[PDB]
């Protein structure tokens, strides 16, 4: 039972890791692709990258073996490394949404209102919020761990899980669900059947994929890390934890299928 | 932020005196938002722009004379040829039926005799005029108007709006209605673009 | 020369805690591997079930008890 857990797992990363080079090179030669959405679309693209290219084969490998065959370096970078995709990509969908509602709701003032000279500010604020976040205990809040060049702790220590959860989920869902209110507020026009029920089957996809995949981790890890009579079992973690890496593959098909310019030239693969 | 409207109008039809509310381009600005309007001449004399302006433009302001019965065939005729043209054909319509105060009293004096189906089209529902307005006036008024979204309704397509308006000829709310035209037209190709239309 | 909570994938070590130095690894078996130390190689095998080690031929040892991923410990 460990070839078929490791062959549907390189299945899921081969899929992701295609989804997102075919996501990122699709723009890379259309001059029409160069607006503020669709850079804020290669950014989760890239973040989505960087994650499925690097930690998801070695937490296959990890569940496969059973042990982190690796070094202890090697571990320290693989859960920064693995913090950081996953907010930063998180934080990416916060910015769509945020830049989806600032364009439906100020059509004709929304090249004057993103720009530029602000619409990579906002990029590298979510950046580095998210390096902050990352490489927080890295000196920060780290329990003392054991030394062993074979384990590969989580960084599971309570008061940095619950700020990490915070405003690094809790905020960017606020975010999201009030402004793509806001979204399919506007878009309900304002016989009426396919007006209304085609804004409630293309929202309620961009919602439901990243609540149904990172709303079960973000739940679980707080409350398992400060109220210790829940006591989750080791398959519902592992259920939680790669459900929010199935994340990442699923945004290959969502979001350049959210839109009109980007589903021609995804289509223009084959 | 620009956007290049195309004004094409017609002769003797208020639409060098509705330039006036600050071929020839122009530029006026609402909300600090910087229109730039295109003037063509009528598209009877200037047919050149039309494929130099035929892509980059977010709306077509037709303004028509509405008193004079006589020009009114002509006027229908442009709005078909423009409204099922081929380079200008995915672009929505700004409508002006402009000189309605000519028509209060261009109608007092009739438009059953120029068009002989006056009669069998009545004032319809869902129609609201300004305060103390005439019946037989309004229903003249709808009645073009009707007459133009019959020629508008005639492509099935849904790919291009239209918005009428009953302009007279020295107002000064204009300009917010081209505003107002804009953002829902620009609006619509936002909400055509996330899939959510 | 002496010999010397309870879960299933958990792993069992053996670290040593000399005077004034770090807590260096010393022997860890678990139901994914048995990993060892260099300074231990030969002279002092592991025993697992309680866990103790045994060694044959740096005076004050701890057993300890942990996990593969989530951030626990028993010592
Ligand atoms: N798989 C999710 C990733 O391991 C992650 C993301 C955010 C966290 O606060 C975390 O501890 C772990």
């Amino acid at each position: 039972k460990a070839i078929l857990l490791g062959v549907i797992l390189g299945g899921l990363i081969l899929f992701g890791v295609l989804g997102n080079i075919l996501v990122i090179l699709s723009v890379a030669c259309h001059r029409h692709l160069h607006s503020v959405t669709h850079y804020y679309i290669v950014n989760l693209a890239v973040a989505d990258l960087l994650l499925t290219s690097t930690v998801l084969p070695f937490s296959a490998i990890f569940e496969v073996l059973g042990y982190w065959a690796f070094g202890r370096v090697f571990c320290n970078i693989w859960a920064a490394v693995d913090v950081l995709c996953c907010t930063a990509s998180i934080m990416g969908l916060c910015i769509i949404s945020i830049d989806r509602y600032i364009g439906v709701s100020y059509p004709l003032r929304y090249p004057t209102i993103v720009t530029q000279r602000r619409g990579l500010m906002a990029l590298l604020c979510v950046w580095a919020l998210s390096l902050v976040i990352s490489i927080g205990p890295l000196f920060g809040w780290r329990q003392p761990a054991p030394e062993d060049e074979t384990i590969c702790q989580i960084n599971e220590e309570p008061g940095y899980v619950l700020f990490s959860a915070l405003g690094s989920f809790y905020l960017p869902l606020a975010i999201i669900l009030v402004m793509y209110c806001r979204v399919y507020v506007v878009a309900k026009r304002e016989l009426k059947f396919s007006r209304e029920k085609k804004a409630a089957k293309t929202l309620g996809i961009v919602v439901g994929c990243f609540v149904l995949c990172w709303l079960p981790f973000f739940l679980v890890m707080p409350i398992g890390s400060f109220f210790p009579d829940f006591k989750p079992s080791e398959t519902v973690f592992k259920i939680v934890f790669w459900l929010g890496y199935l994340n990442s593959c699923i945004n290959p098909i969502i979001y350049p299928c959210s839109s009109q310019e980007f589903k021609k030239a995804f289509q223009n693969v084959l | 932020a620009t956007h290049r409207l195309l004004l094409l109008g017609a002769d003797n039809s208020g639409k060098s005196t509705i330039v006036k509310q600050m071929i020839f381009e122009t530029k006026f600005q609402v909300d600090k938002v910087n229109f730039h309007m295109f003037d063509v001449g009528g598209q009877r004399d200037e047919r050149r722009k039309w494929i130099q302006c035929f892509n980059d433009v977010t709306a077509i302001i037709f303004v028509v004379d509405s008193s004079d019965y006589n020009r009114l065939q002509e006027a229908l005729n442009d709005f078909k040829s423009i409204w099922n043209n081929r380079w200008l054909r995915t672009i929505s319509v700004i409508l002006f039926l402009n000189k309605q105060d000519l028509l209060a009293e261009k109608v007092l004096a009739k438009i059953e005799d120029y068009f002989p189906e006056f009669a069998r089209y009545t004032t319809p529902e869902d129609a609201t005029p300004e305060p103390g307005e005439d019946p037989r006036v309004t229903r003249a008024k709808y009645f073009i108007r009707d007459e133009f979204l019959r020629i508008s309704t005639a492509s099935g397509d849904g790919r291009h709006y239209c918005y009428p308006h009953f302009t007279c000829a020295v107002d000064t709310e204009n300009a917010r209605r081209i505003f107002n035209d804009c953002k829902d037209i620009i609006l619509q190709m936002n909400l055509r673009e996330y899939n959510l239309v | 020369s002496l010999r010397l909570n309870i879960s299933a994938h958990w792993k069992m070590g053996w670290y040593r805690q000399a005077p004034g130095k770090e807590r260096e690894f010393v022997a860890g078996i678990g139901y994914a591997n048995t990993n060892y130390a260099d300074s231990v190689k030969g002279r002092f095998t592991i025993s697992r079930d309680t866990v103790y080690l045994q060694m044959n031929s740096t005076a004050v040892y701890y057993c300890a008890a942990y996990s593969y991923y989530r951030d626990h410990s028993y010592w």
